[PDB]
């Protein structure tokens, strides 16, 4: 037998490599430059025509396979990672691009929160995924995902470039290099979403709690005049060459805060654990709590594991979680690699395990004769 | 060298024939995953048995395999017996003869299937079915004297004078252990607190265990509940949350003496334990009075005894003594029992072997039961 | 007090409000407490924090909808005031609460605490001549004009069945699972998701259970339409766009009928109601089956009544007659049933005075309940 | 110790006998769990009140191309070893064999076999 390939297709980035190794080989963006096209198609896309969706994962699985990685894809199994209640028909094309086209021996559909949970090594863990599109969490309890007490909220990496694009327009400073030393609002209509991705990493960070609820409250200006903690000091970045954009040191700190803003709803990033928690069975409460793991890209952002562990404990306190999930000590695991690789390095850990690969996984053979993948809806 | 093996409707207690007290005390459930379309994780049995499935309750659907100490599912029984042997007591069936127990006045297809399986499945070289009641007099050193078996399937009373059982005399009541617990998730919901699965019905069973205590005088303690909070006691779920059961820790066991609060329509196990020894010859009764033994642990609650003797005496006539036998050990009173009975050197000649077995058939089993 | 009693049914997803005159409830608008979702510090947004019924259907984008009443039990005690004082508003009736008495519709097996804070706030906030507290199952009989009947009762909160006799209902042979039409709303999202249309705004919830009410069938045989390619029958949302649902739209409140297929661990819609029959008398039985009566909301499901005849006949013995008879106003049959009890002089007797609650204690709710 | 099983519930199966026992039926490695902390390190008082530049901190191109402990601060971010390439040869379905390249494409522009539209 051969080391099987590990791909999980994202929405922001992919994550390649082979089965067994401390980490992914390559991770690149989700994307495809196709000619004509001066911005490249991004490869996932939901709710488009299957023709039109074959047709780009067909050309991203070919720049997997060759340019990133180098093997033949007919010689060796693929561990296909996607997470819990990823759309029907884009599971069902990539598992017919993989067999059809490429004609792999057979595909493994892990879900994500379960792989994540193998690279620790401990059986039963609560599994937030703050990903690009919503931040999903799914309570896995001695390998039995409990689909039941799910929970899904859209704040993770594409609700936070919006909400810094949306503060930049407002309080926008450019220096152009064309008499624009003054403060020059608005001079580009929209801000390309690769730009505010690196504005969002190197500029921006996590505030503490204490520090962030007080910003929560000064932006409201709840009948209170400027009680607003000082910010950082404004860095300065440039767009295209010449044009240099002042970044405001309030916008760093509370671009973030539209994650752990409660909203009226009750319903934040911090919430979602707490929300769910009380949904999971009485025997596993106890069990789930002492167990947190925090992937996705997301979570990787500068002071976030903090803030949030911090917020969980002040969320306890408040009347709704202070009755069942009052008494419980919330800690949580460090995998051993990166939050962004977590979910591949369990598919990777899976995929050196050669024997009940082959049982699990879906053989090409099968899905000729059927042409029915399984899924956790009904046969 | 032979093997004790009780099988309990609520716990199956298994040991060597000699020994004191059982080796390996699990409970008898068999535990299948709420599993999804989803794949599973790694380490993952198909299904799990006893202290694994009472530490994996979480996901796990509880199923009793016996239910009123009749035998419904077969192959989850023999699941029960494989993690008995082979796991929990570490012995070859095949090495050692195993006595097994029956509840009186069960369905004949539970004792002849039973035995079936004990010569077939595990190939056992002898097989012996008892009475649970028979066994427990032995465990008090009595040959005389009826017994209140009360078991978390069934509670029976048979009456057995100088070694001599009364057949006719015993009866059968199917309020047990089980209908109490699940009479206790029904009050419980009442005051507040919601228990519907399986897994959180053993909960239930774990709260009724330590706090729920007999009254003397019910009527009495309903008016002290109501006027003070001195009998409300706190009990610690596996969740940190804490709940006051209150008055309805001493309403659970009442069910035993009135199944009118059940609503079954039947004597209560005081009053059956009276018209059982009235059934039995007018000499005898005597014996049976001042020697009448509570056995299983459904008589391990505080102050069962008490009221146990207030409700006879007042049934029974006047002038006759009524002595109620609690020993310390009464949930291992079964088992204790077939550990004397097997090593007694007279019991090795009612052994029922595989070439009597094989000849006759399973119905040999009802010639050589008692 | 002679002035006409107001009827009020306590559904967890549409509370019916009227008088015991009217043939139908006049006023019927959800239950659900309306605030702005944005937390709102500037004047020219919505103003009050507070839109009940029809003012937060007009401008629900906006608001943030919160439920005050969780399977059949008041969580939120202030929101459910707010609702029963909006019951009594300008908008629905225009009356004062305490000229004319109430009736209340609690689920069965419902805990007394939910019981006595209801007729406290009933009897204090409002200044009510007399309150009654009745069962849901009991009312749907009377609205069909048959004594004897066994009430499968599917609501928004809870559903529930309850076997009656020649006016006797059998107090232990009442099933109540907690799985009903809000969990086919909360699955039908998840599938939605599936299907890949995200509804993560409690506001977007509300459009989920639009959509299941609009098109959601029940197949007779679920494997073979999963197999079969689907439509795609396109539906509608309030902004203008287009959503083709598929298989999602069978595949949802098939749950009902299974639930460990999601993963709660329930009997199931056809199990409650034979259980129900089964742990009745043996004589009853028959006529129990002959005799089945569908109420609330969770039961107007295209092909319910087709699904649930299948799927009781194969649990049910065999060559024996099984009628559901479902009326033509399921959604509205409970309050139907309080509004003929309440017309009746026999009404006048049965509910609990001002000064009765007053002098006797809290158990006076409790007592006459029955 | 999953194979066994599945295997020995497979041939059972095939065998159909209904599990009867003819013979008698039935060193470990055990990982310890990884030790979950109380209170993960919080954000360093650093971050406020300082000028940052962004010489300093590493863009994401630059950070994820050394995936196995992608650094924030640039001193260390270390250079990767050069990505080997690919040489590419074409088979059909129907068809088996079509064209393919040298042992030492390296400095050659030869095909062993060449085979396109324009050449026929
Ligand atoms: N200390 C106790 N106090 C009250 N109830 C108890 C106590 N211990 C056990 N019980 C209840 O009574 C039951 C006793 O079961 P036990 O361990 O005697 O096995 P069993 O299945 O009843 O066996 P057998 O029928 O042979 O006696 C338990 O299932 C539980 O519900
Ligand atoms: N190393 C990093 N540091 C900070 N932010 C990151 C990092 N890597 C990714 N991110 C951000 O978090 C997101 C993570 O998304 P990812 O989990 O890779 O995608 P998906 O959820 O589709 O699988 C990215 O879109 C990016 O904005
Ligand atoms: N026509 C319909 N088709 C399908 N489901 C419906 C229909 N009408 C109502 N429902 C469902 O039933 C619920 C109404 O329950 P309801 O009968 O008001 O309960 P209750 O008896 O407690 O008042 C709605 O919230 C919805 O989920
Ligand atoms: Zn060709």
């Amino acid at each position: 037998e051969k080391t099987a390939v590990v791909i999980d297709l994202g929405e922001a980035f992919t994550k390649c490599g082979f089965a067994g190794e401390t980490g992914p080989r390559c991770i690149i963006p989700s994307v495809i430059k196709k000619a004509g096209m001066p911005k490249p198609i991004k490869v996932v896309q939901y709710n488009i025509n299957t023709e039109e969706l074959y047709s780009y994962l067909k050309e991203f699985i070919h720049i997997l396979y060759f340019r990133h990685l180098l093997v033949n894809p007919r010689d060796r199994r693929v561990v296909v990672i996607e997470s819990v209640l990823c759309p029907s028909h884009f599971r069902e094309t990539l598992t017919r691009v993989l067999f059809k086209y490429f004609e792999v021996p057979s595909v493994l559909l892990a879900p994500s929160h379960l792989m994540a949970l193998l690279t620790l090594g401990i059986n039963s863990a609560m599994v937030l995924d703050c990903g690009y599109r919503e931040s999903l969490v799914l309570p896995i309890y001695e390998g039995i995902p409990v689909l039941n007490c799910w929970g899904a909220l859209p704040l993770g990496g594409k609700a936070l470039h919006k909400e810094l694009e949306t503060q930049l327009l407002e309080q926008c400073t450019v220096d152009t290099g064309a008499a624009k030393e003054q403060s020059l609002p608005s001079v580009m209509g929209s801000i390309p979403e690769g730009v505010l991705e690196d504005i969002k990493v190197r500029t921006c960070f996590v505030s503490d709690l204490t520090r962030g609820l007080k910003i929560q409250a000064a932006k409201f200006n709840i009948d209170g005049n400027t009680e607003r903690p000082s910010p950082p000091p404004n860095v300065d970045y440039p767009l295209d060459g010449e044009k240099i954009l002042h970044v405001l040191g309030s916008i760093r700190d509370s671009v973030v805060e539209i994650l752990f803003e409660q909203d009226n709803e009750e319903k934040s990033v911090a919430t979602l654990i707490l929300d769910s928690l009380m949904q999971c069975p009485i025997d596993t409460r106890k069990q789930l709590a002492e167990n947190l793991v925090i992937i996705g890209g997301t979570s990787m952002l500068p002071g976030f594991l903090h803030r949030l562990l911090a917020e969980i404990r002040y969320l306890v306190e408040k009347p709704k979680y202070k009755k069942t999930l009052g008494t419980k000590t919330f800690r949580i695991h460090t995998p051993p690699a990166k939050a962004n690789c977590v979910a591949w390095l369990g598919g990777a850990i899976f995929g050196a395990l050669q024997d009940i690969l082959g049982s699990r996984s879906v053989s090409k053979e099968y899905y000729n004769q059927t042409g029915r993948i399984p899924d956790w809806c009904s046969l | 060298a032979a093997l004790v093996v009780d099988n309990g409707s609520g716990m199956c207690k298994a040991g060597f024939a000699g020994d004191d007290a059982p080796r390996a005390v699990f409970p008898s459930i068999v535990g299948r995953p709420r599993h999804q379309g989803v794949m599973v994780g790694m380490g993952q049995k198909d299904s799990y048995v006893g202290d694994e499935a009472q530490s994996k309750r979480g996901i796990l659907t509880l199923k009793y395999p016996i239910e009123h100490g009749i035998v419904t599912n077969w192959d989850d029984m023999e699941k029960i017996w494989h993690h008995t042997f082979y796991n929990e007591l570490r012995v070859a069936p095949e090495e050692h003869p195993v006595l097994l127990t029956e509840a009186p006045l069960n369905p004949k297809a539970n004792r002849e299937k039973m035995t079936q399986i004990m010569f077939e499945t595990f190939n056992t070289p002898a097989m012996y079915v008892a009475i649970q009641a028979v066994l427990s007099l032995y465990a008090s050193g009595r040959t005389t004297g009826i017994v209140m078996d009360s078991g978390d399937g069934v509670t029976h009373t048979v009456p057995i004078y100088e070694g001599y059982a009364l057949p006719h005399a015993i009866l059968r009541l199917d309020l047990a252990g089980r209908d109490l617990t699940d009479y206790l998730m029904k009050i419980l919901t009442e005051r507040g607190y919601s228990f519907t699965t399986t897994a959180e019905r053993e909960i239930v069973r774990d709260i009724k265990e330590k706090l729920c205590y007999v009254a003397l005088d019910f009527e009495q303690e309903m008016a002290t509940a109501a006027s003070s909070s001195s009998l409300e006691k706190s009990y610690e779920l596996p969740d940190g949350q804490v709940i006051t059961i209150g008055n309805e820790r001493f309403r659970c066991p009442e069910a035993l003496f009135q199944p009118s609060f059940l609503g079954m329509e039947s004597c209560g196990i005081h009053e059956t334990t009276f018209n059982s020894i009235m059934k039995c010859d007018v000499d005898i009764r005597k014996d049976l009075y001042a020697n009448t033994v509570l056995s299983g642990g459904t008589t391990m609650y505080p102050g069962i005894a008490d009221r146990m003797q207030k409700e006879i005496t007042a049934l029974a006539p006047s002038t006759m003594k009524i002595k109620i036998i609690a020993p310390p050990e009464r949930k291992y009173s079964v088992w204790i029992g077939g550990s004397i009975l097997a090593s007694l050197s007279t019991f090795q000649q009612m052994w029922i072997s595989k070439q009597e077995y094989d000849e006759s058939g399973p119905s040999i089993v009802h010639r050589k039961c008692f | 007090i002679a002035n006409q009693p107001v009827v009020i049914d306590n559904g967890s997803g549409v509370i019916k409000a009227g008088f015991a005159g009217d043939q139908i409830p006049k006023y019927c608008f959800p239950n659900y407490v309306g605030r702005p979702k944005h937390v709102r510090v500037m004047a020219g947004a919505l103003e009050g924090d507070i839109f009940i019924g029809p003012k937060a259907e007009e401008h629900r984008g906006l608001l943030s909808i919160r439920y005050p009443m969780e399977h059949g039990i008041v969580k939120d005690w202030n929101d459910m005031e707010r609702i029963w004082q909006y019951v009594y508003s300008k908008d629905q009736l225009q009356t004062f609460s305490e000229e004319h008495p109430v009736l209340l519709t609690e689920a069965p097996l419902n805990p007394r605490k939910n019981r006595e804070r209801a007729a406290e706030v009933f009897f204090e906030t409002f200044n009510v001549p007399a309150l009654f507290i009745s069962m849901q199952a009991v009312l749907s009989l009377y609205a069909t004009g048959r004594t004897t009947g066994v009430v499968l009762d599917s609501g928004d909160g809870v559903t529930h069945a309850v076997p009656i006799y020649e006016g006797f209902a059998m107090p232990h042979s009442i099933m109540r699972i907690d799985i009903a039409g809000r969990d086919v709303s909360r699955f039908l999202r998840l599938y939605l998701r599936k299907e890949g249309y995200d509804f993560h705004s409690s506001s977007e919830f509300e459009i989920v259970k639009a959509i299941k009410e609009r098109a959601c069938y029940l197949s007779i045989n679920p494997q073979k339409d999963e197999t079969l390619e689907t439509e795609k029958a396109q539906y509608y949302l309030p902004d203008g766009s287009t959503i083709e649902i598929g298989p999602s739209r069978f595949r949802a409140p098939e749950l009902l009928f299974r639930p460990d297929l999601i993963g709660e661990e329930s009997e199931g819609i056809h199990e409650v109601l034979v259980f129900a029959i089964q742990k009745s008398d043996m004589d009853l039985r028959r006529t129990l089956f002959s005799n089945i009566v569908l109420s609330g909301g969770s039961t107007l499901f295209k092909g319910f009544g087709d699904r649930l005849l299948s799927e009781v006949k194969k649990l049910a013995p065999k060559d024996v007659k099984i009628r559901i008879s479902a009326p033509q106003e399921r959604l509205y049959s409970t309050w139907i049933g309080g509004s003929i009890l309440a017309s009746l002089d026999t009404f006048k007797k049965m509910w609990v005075s001002k000064k009765e609650y007053e002098e006797d204690g809290a158990r006076s709710i409790h007592r006459k309940t029955f | 110790k999953e194979k066994v099983e599945r295997d020995r519930k497979k041939l059972a199966r095939r065998r159909n006998y209904m599990p009867l026992a003819f013979s008698q039926h039935t060193k470990e490695i055990k990982i310890e769990p990884a030790q979950a902390v109380d209170e993960v390190e919080p954000l360093p008082e650093d971050y406020y009140t300082r000028p940052v530049n962004l010489t300093e901190v590493t863009t994401l191109q630059q950070r994820l191309l050394q995936p196995d402990f992608q650094p924030i601060c640039a001193s260390q971010l270390y250079p990767r070893h050069k990505h080997l390439l690919i040489k590419r040869s074409l088979r059909c379905r129907q068809c088996e064999h079509n064209l393919s390249k040298p042992e030492f494409n390296p400095t050659s522009i030869k095909f062993k076999i060449q085979l396109v539209a324009v050449n026929y």
